[PDB]
This record gives structure tokens, C-alpha cells and sequence, in this order.
């Protein structure tokens, strides 16, 4: 489609794609005993433990408002792990950050866990309002299957069952039922399906190049005035 | 044809999970150019709409 | 759109390159950020601000 | 082109339909 | 025979999209030394369909300039690839002026072709002496139905299978599933059977065009994106009144749009009086729409094509004079004045035309 | 029953065989 | 000339272009992750067949 | 509506058309007069071959 086509894109005065040890004016210098009277320094070997002790925290504080749901206590370890790795796996050079990045890091993630311990961080809340979304779904489901009535579903599961059939059983020259045939004759159910639904539009501009909006009434006019309430 | 290799099992179960883990891959992959359908000209969006499609840029 | 209108362009780029400065390592930026909106409008009297 | 019209006539130069369809809507979206 | 030489050669698809060839006809002019014109065909279109257009005596275009009646990449005979970027396909055709030698080309194209060919000025410039582009614009047409019915056949064309599929049932797929007749003529003679009588296949990749219709998007030939810019050169745009790809009312500004030298209707942009017919987009096979065609061509390459921007025609070389803004030459005792601007040989560089008159000059003197 | 009855079962081993990269894979594949 | 204001239309006219592209770009980015997938898919398809080798 | 001022603006816009496609429409009257005249000299074509037939 489109590529980047400046060569030096990536380019920085520290070299190609720094972004841990950005060139600056006043760099980094050595410290010699025998010359040196005092110093203020605030940086100390106490960044390790700190991180530990954070997932902790931010794990067992996170859990608190799971109300025991095992599945979502996974998922969150799994989400609480992809934020921890994040210097482990990263193209930057977390190694090489100017000041220390494992103790930058740290404090980032000290203030994560402020929000959290107060249950206003947006992952706190994004969490509950995606899990309650997921399991008023299922829940619908429950009640259907109850009532021995069968799922939208399972519905269609049982409807591609069939169109798999009917294509193989016609497939007598060859033999090879692609997982790509399969593919396009779910989509193909999908598209149906979907475009059945009364739905919101999505697209800007539907089969004509006009817009599918409220506002993309045009000339000629033919409506009359608005009708009151009948009673 | 009933039962062979009890020990075959082992792959038989192995190569089904590995098959399963990259049939959720392949459906991820598949999905999202199936819902990419309806989103075009990004320019031609509100901001608060988009972020809709691109659901978690919110959070 | 932030890519057609010229106005919230001129304004996004103008504080990236203002906070991208912190690698100069004055002090924290969060700290001397409103100082230099009071410095704007000393100097900015020259360019009507 | 540079020169384009009146400043009043602006707006009508931005339109372009995919139909043959006369008078055109001006407005585009 | 002579007139018609048409280089032979397989396609090989390719991973880079540098790596790309194109291959297609030449029809060599009455006379020796004349500039070239490369011509795209419509997608999907066969080139033979226009060599009784340029070699008819009639319109003798010939006289004026050779023509190269090429194929775009993943067309006819030319390589494979599955990019269409306009960027892409015209360095394609930098490549083939280089390794055919030619220094600058005159660019003309039919429907998609002519967006193709306006490309190539829009990103060569300095090396394009103008564009004629016959029932075409730079627009985005994704949403004309004449498009949709395009990419709807060759969505249609991938369901065949010419391992299975026997001859007969390929000719009853065809007149079902493609209404339009000379789209279905089209396709026929595009399908071709390879040496060995291995298999039946189309000259022109379905996979890779069918994926870049379907998925609709700014890449698909239909859309005319931002990206390609603006063409500064001599663009001259003729299609017919009741055309489905381009409409007279509001289909004519993307050419002001994009074509910064562009006049204006009557100038540079003229419509052929024609009835309501699906098929007038195939100027050359009715007589009436390709006369006025191959007019308003003979015009544009006579005195319009490669004539510099200020200059009315190609009768002002010579005697017209260009203002010059000041401070534009290295030189600093130079008087600032009018200028006619130079006009070079249409291939300068691949030969000594130049060198040699110098020594002629010399003699004089 | 002679003849063309074990040209499918060729094509299969031949990709198991491909498939094979290390040099303990490849053994397993001549046994 | 100070062409800072300017060099921040260049970018954006940029960035423009890049979402107007954005379906082209992702959806080759996909074509080989795709390619990945299938290629571990392979090792599925010949176990299937073992039954009827043997 | 008072199209006085439109009409004397829509017969310019056909003349101004008709100006465009002058080489077109004059050419296409001397093709018929041109036939016309290589229709007289066909006969001339048959007598030079009289003297041949003899
Ligand atoms: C380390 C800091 C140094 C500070 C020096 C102190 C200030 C000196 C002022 C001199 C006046 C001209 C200034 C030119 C620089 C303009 C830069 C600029 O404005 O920013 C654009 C810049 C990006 O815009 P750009 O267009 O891409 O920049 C390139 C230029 O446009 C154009 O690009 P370019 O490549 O063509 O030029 C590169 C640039 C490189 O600049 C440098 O590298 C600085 C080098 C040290 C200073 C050298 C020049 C000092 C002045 C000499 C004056 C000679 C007078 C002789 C008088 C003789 C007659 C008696 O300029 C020069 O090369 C200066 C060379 C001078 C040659 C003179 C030739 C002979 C002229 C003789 C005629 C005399 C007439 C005098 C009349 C009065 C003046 C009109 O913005 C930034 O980068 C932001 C970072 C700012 C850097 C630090 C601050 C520096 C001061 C800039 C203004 C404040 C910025 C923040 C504003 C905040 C608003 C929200």
C-alpha cells in the first residue's frame, strides 16, 4: 500500500531508533572517590523487590473485585503479565535507558497501582464492563438451552454442518477440503446474516458513493410536514 | 480400526491442541478482515468513532 | 480529523516539540511547563499573544 | 488548477458523483 | 510483418516489484525518426483489439509517432505481481523506456488504462510529453456501476476451475454469469491453453486482480488516490456524452484537480456526441466515436504534445517568449529577460544528434 | 491391485519426509 | 524561511495518506502471519491420513 | 423565471461547442465532396488504358 520513503526516518542524533539514551547536552559523567566530597543522588538497588512486590499488589488489590470468578482472575494474569514484560521484550534497550530504566519502570508502575488500590484505574473498569457484557450473553444462552430452545449459535453451526456436506458430497474429483473453502463458506453465511440484521451502518458510504447517514437527505423533496402523536 | 498404539495417542492429543492453538490464530486473523469490511477512509470519521471500531484506545 | 485540520495540527506538533525538550534535562517538565505559559506572555508581546 | 472561481462558488467545486443524475446536490460530505 | 512487431516472452512472477518487465506490441511509423507513444489498453482488454485503430490510413497515426501498445503488470504477457500501486506500475514503464532506449515517451491510455498513463506523469514527469486518456478520469470509481459490474465478472471468473471444468462448460458459464457482450468476448480471448495442452488458463492474473477489486480499498484500481499527486504536463481528455465511467456533470473537475495545466471543457477536455449505449465506451469498434477520437489525437500529438506549459501550441516555438523570474541563473551578469524555452529531441540521450550538429555548426562557421 | 495402488501412499511419506530437519527427525523417517 | 509550520503539513499530509491506506497496509502484514499459521496446519493434515497409509 | 439572459448563455455554450469540433464537422463535408470528386475521375483512369487494350 504505502511505505514510509525517508530513509532516515529512524534517524537521531544518538543513532538509528534511540529511544532509551537520547543525545543531550549534559551526558552522563564518571564519579572518582579520592576527588569526590558529597553528592545528592536518589538512585539506589531497591528497584527489584519494588517490582516484585508491585505485581503483587496490583494482582491481589485487582482481585478483590472479581468476586471469585476463576476465569477472569486468569485472563487478568495474563493481561497483568503483558504490562510486566513490557522492558523484557521491547525493541528499546531498557538495559541502556539514560538514568536506569528498572527504576523508572518501578515508578511507573507505582502509579498504576495508586489508581488501583482505589478501583479507578480505566483497566479496573474497562474489565468490569467487558465481563458484564459477556456474561448477560451467556447467560441469554443459559436461559435459552434451559427451555430447550436452540442458541443463534448453534444454529448456525448446525446450518455449516450441512453446507460442508453438500460440498463434499459433490468434491468427488479431488478430495482436498482446504480449510480455505471452509473459511469462505462461513463468511459467506456471515455477510448473509449480518446484512440481515437491522443494525446501525458502519460504512461511510453504502452501494452508491452516498453516505448511509440520517443527514444524506438530498433533493428532490417529497416529505411533507411532521404528523403529531395519534390518539 | 478400533484401538492401535496407545503411545499414538499421545500425538494424536498433542498435535490436536497444536492444531487448536493455531485455529484460534487463523480465526483471529480471519475475523478481523471480515469486520474490517465496514470500516473504511478512516478520514472520513469522527474521533469518538473511531475509537469505537478500536475498541480499548479509550482505556 | 488531526491530519486535515490545520488547527489542532499546528497545536499538536507545537506541544510534542515542547515536551520531546525534556530530554534536555532541565527539571521536571511537569514542574516549569506553567512558568513557561507566564514567559509566553512577556515575550509574546512582540508577536500580539 | 489555481484558479478555481468565486469565492461564493467555493463550495460547488468539491462535488463528485458516481451516477448521472441532474441537478446534483452540492454538499460534500 | 514489419509494421506490427510484437516482442514474445512467458510471464515470471516476481517478489520484488522492481523485478518487473513489461512486454507488448510495437507498431513502427511511416517515418524514421519520430517520437514514441505508449498506449495502456482497458484492464482485462486485449491490445490487438487496437492495432486497426493505429494502422488505419484513415487517421494515419502513424505519421506522427510510433506506438507502443504495452500490457500492465499481472496483464497479458507482461510479469506477475501482486501490487497495482501506480507508483509501482509506473516505474515499471521507466524501466522498459530505459531498456528499450527511450528517452521520453508520449503516454495514452483507455478507461483504467488512462489512469495508468497519468500516473506515470504524475510520478515521471520530466520524462512524459503529455497524456491522452479516453474515457477515463482520475477519480475514484469504486462506486460507478459500470466498476461494480467489472469487478463483479471477475469475482465470477474465479469459480472456474480449468483442471475440471471442460470446454463447454466454461462457454455456458460465461454467457450466464456475463450479461455485457463485449466484456464476455473479452474474457474468452483472454483464456489461453499452455504449451503441452497442460491447462487452460487467463493471460491476465485472477487471484491477484480479483483480491485487489474485492477488497475495495485505496489500492484497487477504481480509487485514484491523494498519494499519485499532480500531473504538470499536457493532459488532453476525450470521452463520450453518455458514458458510464464518466460523467459530464461532475467528472470533469478531478482532471482540473489534478492536472494543474488543464484548461477547461472545449480546450483540453471534449465529449464525442454519442447515443445511450453501454457499449460506447469501446470507441473503436464504432466508427463515428473513433473518428473524432483519432482527430482530437492527431491534434494533440501535432501541436499540443510536448509543448512547453506558456506556450499556446507547437506554432509558437520559436517566436513566443517566456518571461523569466529573476534570480534564476548561476550567471550574475546576466540580463534578465524573455526567453523561448528550449525544446529537446524526443530521444536526446541515446543518441548524438546533438554532438553531431555541433560539428555541422562548426563547419558552417 | 498391482499397479497405481501405492502412489498416494508415496506422496505421503515424501512430505513427512520434507517436513524432517534435524538429523534424529530424518533417522525416524528412514525407519 | 522558517518552514517549521510547514514541516508539520508535510507530516500530516503524511499521515493522511498512511490511514487512507490502512486496510492495504494491515492486511499485508497479515498475508504472512497467515502464511505462518498455515505452514503449522501442515504437521495436522498428514496425522489425519496415517490411519488410511496404514 | 425570466430565462431571457439564460438562453442567449445556453446558445453561446452550443456555439462555443460547435467552434471545438470545427475541424471535425468541415472535414466531414469535403470527405463527401471528395468522393464526389474521385468519383469524376474514375473516368479518366479508363480511358488511359484504351490504347493498352487496343
Ligand atoms: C545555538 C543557538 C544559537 C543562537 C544564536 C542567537 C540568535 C541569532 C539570531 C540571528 C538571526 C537569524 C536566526 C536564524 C535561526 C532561526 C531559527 C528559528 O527561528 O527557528 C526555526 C527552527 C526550525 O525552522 P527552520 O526553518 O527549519 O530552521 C532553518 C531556518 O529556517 C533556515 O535554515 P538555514 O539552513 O538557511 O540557516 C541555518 C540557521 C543555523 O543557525 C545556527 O546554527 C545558529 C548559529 C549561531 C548564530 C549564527 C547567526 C548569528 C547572527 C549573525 C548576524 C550577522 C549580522 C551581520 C551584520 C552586518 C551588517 C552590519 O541559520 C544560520 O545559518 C545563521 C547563519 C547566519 C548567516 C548570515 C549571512 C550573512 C548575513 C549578513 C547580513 C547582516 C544583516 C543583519 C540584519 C539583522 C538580522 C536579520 O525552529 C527550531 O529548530 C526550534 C529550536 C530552536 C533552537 C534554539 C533557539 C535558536 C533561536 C531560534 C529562535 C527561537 C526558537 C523558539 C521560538 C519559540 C516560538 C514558539
Amino acid at each position: 500500500g504505502y511505505k514510509i520513503r525517508n530513509k532516515s526516518i529512524f534517524w537521531t542524533r544518538a543513532g538509528w531508533k534511540n529511544n532509551w539514551h537520547p543525545k543531550n547536552f549534559n551526558a552522563p559523567r564518571p564519579s572518582y572517590g579520592e576527588f569526590t566530597m558529597g553528592i545528592r543522588c536518589r538512585n539506589d538497588h531497591h528497584s527489584f523487590l519494588r517490582y516484585v512486590q508491585t505485581y503483587r499488589n496490583m494482582s491481589r488489590h485487582c482481585k478483590q473485585y472479581f468476586l471469585g470468578d476463576k476465569q477472569l482472575e486468569e485472563t487478568f494474569i495474563l493481561g497483568l503479565r503483558s504490562l510486566f514484560l513490557v522492558p523484557y521484550d521491547s525493541q528499546c534497550l531498557t538495559d541502556q535507558i539514560k538514568h536506569g530504566g528498572e527504576r523508572r519502570f518501578v515508578d511507573q508502575l507505582d502509579r498504576d497501582f495508586e489508581l488501583i488500590s482505589y478501583n479507578t484505574h480505566p483497566y479496573q473498569l474497562f474489565t468490569y464492563t467487558v465481563r458484564n457484557e459477556h456474561l448477560a450473553w451467556k447467560n441469554e444462552q443459559y436461559e435459552k438451552i434451559q427451555k430447550g430452545e436452540k442458541t443463534f449459535e448453534q444454529e448456525l453451526l448446525d446450518y455449516l454442518d450441512e453446507q460442508v456436506l453438500a460440498e463434499k458430497a459433490k468434491l468427488r474429483d479431488g478430495q482436498n477440503f482446504s480449510i480455505e473453502r471452509m473459511t469462505e463458506i462461513a463468511l459467506h453465511v456471515f455477510r448473509k446474516a449480518r446484512a440481515g440484521k437491522v443494525r446501525p451502518a458502519q460504512d461511510v458510504r453504502g452501494p452508491d458513493g452516498n453516505v448511509n447517514d440520517f443527514l444524506e437527505q438530498r433533493r428532490p423533496f417529497e416529505h411533507p410536514n411532521p404528523t403529531g402523536v395519534t390518539h | 480400526s478400533s484401538a492401535s498404539s496407545k503411545a499414538l495417542d499421545d500425538i494424536e492429543n498433542e498435535l490436536s491442541f497444536h492444531a487448536a492453538i493455531w485455529l484460534n490464530a487463523y480465526a483471529d486473523y480471519t475475523m478481523f478482515l471480515f469486520e474490517l469490511e465496514e470500516y473504511n477512509d478512516p478520514n472520513d470519521y469522527l474521533m469518538h468513532e473511531n475509537f469505537d471500531f478500536f475498541r480499548g484506545l479509550e482505556t | 480529523n488531526p491530519n486535515t485540520e490545520e488547527n489542532t495540527i499546528d497545536s499538536d506538533y507545537l506541544a510534542a516539540s515542547g515536551t520531546v525538550e525534556a530530554e534536555k534535562e532541565i527539571t521536571s517538565i511537569d514542574d516549569y511547563l506553567g512558568l513557561v505559559f507566564a514567559i509566553a506572555y512577556v515575550f509574546g508581546v512582540f508577536f500580539y499573544v | 488548477t489555481l484558479q478555481w472561481g468565486s469565492l461564493a462558488e467555493r463550495p460547488m467545486v468539491d462535488r463528485v458523483m458516481s451516477t448521472s443524475t441532474w441537478p446534483v446536490p452540492y454538499y460534500q460530505r | 510483418s514489419r509494421i506490427i512487431n510484437h516482442l514474445r516472452g512467458d510471464p515470471v512472477y516476481q517478489d520484488n516489484t522492481k523485478d518487473v518487465s513489461l512486454r507488448g506490441t510495437f507498431l513502427r511509423g511511416k517515418y524514421d525518426d519520430l517520437p514514441t507513444m505508449i498506449f495502456f489498453t482497458e484492464a482485462c482488454d486485449l491490445t490487438a483489439n487496437w492495432i486497426p485503430f493505429f494502422t488505419n490510413p484513415q487517421y494515419d497515426i502513424l505519421a506522427h509517432r510510433n506506438v507502443w501498445l504495452l500490457n500492465p503488470r499481472n496483464f497479458g504477457n507482461s510479469d506477475r505481481h501482486p501490487s497495482f500501486d501506480l507508483q509501482e506500475m509506473s516505474d515499471d514503464v521507466m524501466r522498459f523506456m530505459y531498456s528499450q532506449k527511450i528517452s521520453m515517451a508520449t503516454l495514452g491510455g483507455h478507461g483504467i488504462g488512462g489512469k495508468i498513463a497519468l500516473a506515470v506523469g504524475c510520478y515521471h514527469a520530466e520524462r512524459v510529453t503529455g497524456v491522452f486518456s479516453i474515457d477515463s478520469s482520475p477519480m475514484d470509481q469504486r462506486y460507478h456501476e459500470a466498476f461494480k459490474e467489472f469487478k463483479g465478472y471477475v469475482n465470477a471468473l474465479t469459480e472456474i476451475n480449468f483442471k475440471t471444468w471442460s470446454d463447454k462448460d466454461v462457454k455456458v458459464f460465461l454467457k450466464e454469469n456475463i450479461k455485457d457482450p463485449k466484456w464476455r468476448s473479452i474474457f474468452t480471448n483472454n483464456i489461453s491453453k499452455n504449451a503441452k495442452t497442460q491447462s487452460d488458463s487467463f493471460n491476465f492474473e485472477i487471484n491477484y486482480l480479483n483480491h485487489n477489486l474485492n477488497f475495495n480499498k485505496a489500492d484497487s484500481l477504481g480509487n485514484w488516490a491523494v498519494k499519485n499527486g499532480i500531473y504538470t504536463g499536457r493532459a488532453h481528455f476525450i470521452f463520450p456524452e453518455y458514458s458510464r465511467w464518466v460523467h459530464l456533470a461532475t467528472n470533469t473537475l478531478p482532471m482540473h484537480k489534478v492536472c494543474a495545466r488543464v484548461k477547461g471543457f472545449g480546450h483540453d477536455i471534449f465529449y464525442v456526441q454519442g447515443d445511450e449505449n453501454p457499449l460506447n465506451h469501446w470507441v473503436y469498434d464504432f466508427e463515428n466515436y473513433a473518428n473524432v477520437v483519432a482527430s482530437k489525437l492527431n491534434k494533440f500529438l501535432h501541436s499540443y504534445d510536448g509543448v512547453h506549459a506558456l506556450l499556446k501550441d507547437r506554432t509558437e516555438i520559436g517566436n513566443f517568449m517566456i518571461p523569466d523570474r529573476i534570480k534564476s541563473r548561476n550567471d550574475s551578469k546576466h540580463i534578465y529577460g524573455d526567453y523561448s524555452p528550449a525544446h529537446l529531441h524526443h530521444n536526446w540521450r541515446f543518441n548524438h544528434i546533438y554532438e553531431k550538429h555541433d560539428e555541422l555548426d562548426k563547419k558552417l562557421n | 491391485q498391482a499397479p497405481g495402488n501405492q502412489d498416494k501412499i508415496l506422496k505421503w511419506i515424501s512430505t513427512l519426509s520434507n517436513k524432517a530437519t534435524t538429523g534424529e527427525s530424518r533417522s525416524y523417517c528412514t525407519q | 524561511p522558517l518552514l517549521q509550520r510547514f514541516y508539520r503539513r508535510a507530516a500530516a499530509n503524511e499521515i493522511f495518506t498512511m490511514e487512507a491506506f490502512y486496510h492495504e497496509n494491515i492486511e499485508n502484514k497479515l498475508r504472512n502471519l497467515m502464511r505462518i499459521t498455515k505452514g503449522q496446519l501442515e504437521y495436522w493434515d498428514i496425522h489425519t491420513s496415517y490411519g488410511e497409509i496404514r
